[PDB]
């Protein structure tokens, strides 16, 4: 094993264990008595301070820590530019990879964590890892000389695949039609069984502004006003032949004709939204930032971006079917998707801006959780023009 | 005696050192009383006497035959963290029922668990002399009143339950404190057999369990509850009759009333609150007002009823019906069939900055949600005073995520709705207000109104006031002035706040003078619109 040691100064991690379903609490009972006899984990005293979150997910279930707190502590330790552009890629989970290999016995302690007892009639059964955890960023990396190792024959077998691994996750990527592509998958998973993304068609779409026979005062009034804020993303928009339209005490459903100066002001404004903002570039140094508001009707829009007003990338998602009156359920999911292009894109997680109360999500999100690794996430209230704004987004002409 | 069970590893803090604490010089009385106390122990292999080597020390002092007492304060601010020794306390709403359960007091005096070696030296005090050297020992055992023991205690019975209950899965053994709890649906002489033969267990790991004399027996007390067979009741509240009531006093009683409101229905404490207003000392003297003194004593009337509940049976349904008691006041009941409850419970009004009933509805349901895994780690079905069109219209349009797990209506007034919804187009016909507030954010001096396109208009002047406020009052004045369904412009940002969340209920005045505004007109459209 490798010496591995927290950042400078850094104290481990103290998280305290939610309350999990009597369902959850027996499955991670079985699950961790399995482990505890092949010797993955063992059980721990008192005297170990520390502890992680942890959660059982999916028609078995699969036992999930949270190890974002820990992650952050841990000492640190490339991206292919060329991932995003393949016409597929197929997502693989490689983390039972790791149980092989044994953890640093002086790093263990810090992997603590607890199953709790319903009604808290019993102390939480309390362990800690001996060998490589799901979820721990130093996981992969220990675990990365093994994993060229096997992934060179497959890779120099085929020089057109691209493979990228983030966390447990393998991103496999590559051209082959979606026949050949799947077929090529299974070779590698048969080569590992022994120890649908689709990049190219993520269009960013440009705002529409609408367009009518006839416009009333309230018309311009809600058009002025996005036009007014999304000023501050092109300076280029005017809107001062508008609001001379809007001189006066007019019924807020008068019709208004439009001036020559105001149809050109109208037009010059729908060219300057004809394409993304000039000079935005991915900066390595600074941090990914996601933020989703609610549209309303299964519809959700989210920007990422790392300067606002810069977007880096925006998009709609539709809630899945079989989501209808679930607001939790459509929101992890849509940040799953979010999370899972970022990697692609950029080989990182994004730090989430949730249009949803503190207590709500936290209540229920790893209900629908589906992922090996977990995002940041911070909540917060959508200011009404950033919706009305980001709403204007276009859609296909018929569909897709 | 002490049990052969391996020991904890215990450490001291980063880099702190042992206890050098004085030891309090005492009387030849309390010396003497010391002196004997610890040659019992010294026997009894928990103390060992030991020499000037150890540099450390903890204070001794004696209390009340003579009882001693070790103060290790210092030792505790010394001694690493350890895992939180079981904080959250179980609720008897979510205790399974069963046919027989028995009480095991495995206490200090008759628990005794040994001391990391490593660590016994800071666990040295002395009994003080008559001037000459004193007795010096130091803790062969968990201390009582240090930081660890807890938790180490905890651990140690653990692992000494664990043969047992794998044998015995018919029972279940809860833990808190110095009791064990054994309960199962056995034989009653087949359930007697079985925690005999535990004893007989803790007995051989050197824990010797109780006698007849110190044998607990039911009702059961457990915080504030009567635990019988079948069911639980609440130990008898009082309410102390008096001639002469202290702001304390009052206090205390608005304290332990507010408690009783959660499991009693109808307690009031508005008047007894009142009570407290401008007072100068706890030991003042407020005289009680008329309906104050009636107040308590209809309480003093609704604590003489006999509330009780059930215990669980996870073989049955779980139900949680919600009340609305008040705006931003819910009351709820955890039952699994009718009239039987499991647990009540009622939640004080939340001073929102701005919301809603619905949203209001969603946040009991979610407190009582994660209530509910706690105790029984299911979430309950819900019954809750809300039509299923009025929470798909809320819910599918609001700016947030929201949710409620499986429920159903009941139609128990009064019924939460919503108190007014925003029109999502301009209204025809209806009078078109432009409103517009300002004010010198520094003299505080405003004006606010509005003119309409019908030609009527307004101007009023305000002193001592923010712009927010002006702004505010600009719509307020056109809700006045108009007929049931107007229209109003604004380019006030907190109306477009409004707009969004559409709340009924604030911390400002003024906007729930708006709101009550809101409310009585037919129909209202609100249209922001950017300043200059
Ligand atoms: C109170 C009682 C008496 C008898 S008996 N032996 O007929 O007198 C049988 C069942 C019960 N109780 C039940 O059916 C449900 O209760 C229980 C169900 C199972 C177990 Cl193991 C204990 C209880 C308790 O009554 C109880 C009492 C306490 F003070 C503290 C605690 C605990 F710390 F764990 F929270 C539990």
């Amino acid at each position: 094993t490798v010496p591995v040691k927290l950042k400078p100064g850094m104290d481990g991690p103290k998280v305290k264990q939610w309350p999990l379903t009597e369902e959850k609490i027996k499955a991670l009972v079985e699950i961790c008595t399995e482990m505890e006899k092949e010797g993955k984990i063992s059980k721990i005293g008192p005297e170990n301070p520390y502890n992680t979150p942890v959660f059982a997910i999916k028609t078995k279930w699969r036992k999930l820590v949270d190890f974002r707190e820990l992650n952050k502590r841990t000492q640190d330790f490339p991206h292919p530019a060329g991932l995003k552009k393949k016409k597929s890629v197929t997502v693989l989970d490689v983390g039972d990879a790791y149980f092989s290999v044994p953890l640093d016995e002086d790093f263990r302690k810090y992997t603590a964590f607890t199953i709790p007892s319903i009604n808290n009639e019993t102390p939480g059964i309390r362990y800690q890892y001996n060998v490589l955890p799901q979820g721990w960023k130093g996981s992969p990396a220990i675990f990365q000389s093994s994993m060229t190792k096997i992934l060179e024959p497959f890779r120099k077998q085929n020089p057109d695949i691209v493979i990228y691994q983030y966390m447990d996750d393998l991103y496999v990527g590559s051209d082959l039609e979606i026949g050949q592509h799947r077929t090529k998958i299974e070779e590698l998973r048969q080569h590992l069984l022994r120890w649908e993304l689709h990049p190219d068609k993520w269009t960013v779409q440009p705002i529409v502004l609408p367009e009518k026979d006839s416009w009333t005062v309230n018309d311009i009034q809600k058009l002025v006003g996005k036009l007014n804020w999304a000023s501050q993303i092109y300076p280029g928009i005017k809107v001062r032949q508008l609001c001379k339209l809007l001189r006066g005490t007019k019924a807020l459903t008068e019709v208004i004709p439009l001036t020559e100066e105001a149809e050109l002001e109208l037009a010059e404004n729908r060219e300057i939204l004809k394409e993304p903002v000039h000079g935005v570039y991915y900066d390595p140094s600074k941090d990914l930032i996601a933020e989703i508001q609610k549209q309303g009707q299964g519809q959700w829009t989210y920007q990422i971006y790392q300067e606002p007003f810069k977007n880096l990338k925006t998009g709609k998602y539709a809630r899945m079917r079989g989501a209808h009156t679930n607001d939790v359920k459509q929101l992890t999911e849509a940040v799953q998707k979010i999370t899972t292009e970022s990697i692609v894109i950029w080989g990182k997680t994004p730090k989430f801006k949730l249009p949803i109360q503190k207590e709500t999500w936290e209540t229920w999100w790893t209900e629908y959780w589906q992922a090996t690794w977990i995002p940041e996430w911070e909540f917060v209230n959508t200011p009404p023009l950033v919706k009305l704004w980001y709403q204007l987004e276009k859609e296909p002409i018929v569909g897709a | 005696p002490i049990s052969p069970i391996e020991t904890v590893p215990v450490k001291l803090k980063p880099g702190m050192d042992g206890p050098k604490v004085k030891q309090w010089p005492l009387t030849e009385e309390k010396i003497k009383a010391l002196v004997e106390i610890c040659t019992e122990m010294e026997k009894e292999g928990k103390i060992s006497k030991i020499g000037p080597e150890n540099p450390y020390n903890t204070p001794v002092f004696a209390i009340k035959k003579w009882r001693k007492l070790v103060d290790f304060r210092e030792l505790n601010k010394r001694t690493q963290d350890f895992w939180e020794v079981q904080l959250g306390i179980p609720h008897p709403a979510g205790l399974k029922k069963k046919k027989s359960v028995t009480v095991l007091d495995v206490g200090d005096a008759y628990f005794s668990v040994p001391l990391d070696e490593d660590f016994r030296k800071y666990t040295a005090f002395t009994i003080p002399s008559i001037e000459t050297p004193g007795i010096r020992y130091q803790y062969n055992v968990l201390p009582q009143g240090w930081k660890g023991s807890p938790a180490i205690f905890q651990s140690s019975m653990t692992k000494i339950l664990e043969p047992f209950r794998k044998q015995n899965p018919d029972i279940v053994i809860y833990q808190y404190m110095d009791d064990l709890y054994v309960g199962s649906d056995l034989e009653i002489g087949q359930h007697r057999t079985k925690i005999e033969e535990l004893r007989q267990h803790l007995l051989r790991w050197g824990l010797t369990t109780p006698d007849k004399k110190h044998q607990k027996e039911p009702p059961f007390l457990w915080m504030g509850y009567e635990l019988h067979p079948d069911k639980w009741t609440v130990q008898p509240i009082v309410l102390p009759e008096k001639d002469s009531w202290t702001v304390n006093d009052i206090q205390k009683l608005v304290g332990k009333l507010n408690w009783a409101s959660q499991i009693y229905p109808g307690i009031k404490v508005r008047q007894l609150c009142k009570l407290l207003r401008g007072t100068k000392a706890l030991t003042e003297v407020i005289p009680l007002t008329e309906e104050a003194e009636l107040e308590l004593a209809e309480n003093r009337e609704i604590l003489k009823e006999p509330v009780h509940g059930v215990y669980y049976d996870p073989s049955k349904d779980l139900i949680a019906e919600i009340q609305k008691q008040g705006q931003g006041q819910w009351t709820y009941q955890i039952y699994q069939e009718p009239f039987k409850n499991l647990k009540t419970g009622k939640y004080a009004r939340m001073r929102g900055a701005h919301t809603n009933d619905v949203k209001q509805l969603t946040e009991a349901v979610q407190k009582i949600t994660t209530e509910s895994i706690v105790i029984w780690g299911k979430t309950p079905k819900f019954k809750l005073p809300i039509q299923k069109e009025t929470w798909e219209t809320w819910w599918t349009e609001y700016w947030q995520a929201t949710w409620i797990p499986e429920w159903e209506f009941v139609n128990t007034p009064p019924l939460v709705k919503l108190w007014y919804q925003l029109e999502k187009e301009p209204i025809v016909g209806a009078e078109t207000f432009y409103v517009d507030g300002a004010a010198n954010r520094e003299t505080k001096l405003g004006k606010a109104g509005y003119v309409t396109n019908r030609g009527r208009q307004k101007v009023v002047t305000l002193t001592d006031t923010t712009n927010q406020k002006t702004e505010l009052q600009a719509i307020y004045l056109a809700l006045q002035d108009s007929g049931l369904e107007v229209n109003i412009v604004t380019d006030s940002q907190y109306a477009l706040g409004i707009i969004q969340a559409q709340p009924d209920q604030s911390e400002s005045e003024l906007v729930n003078q708006i709101i009550e505004q809101l409310i009585k007109k037919e129909k209202v459209y609100l249209a922001w619109v950017p300043a200059h």
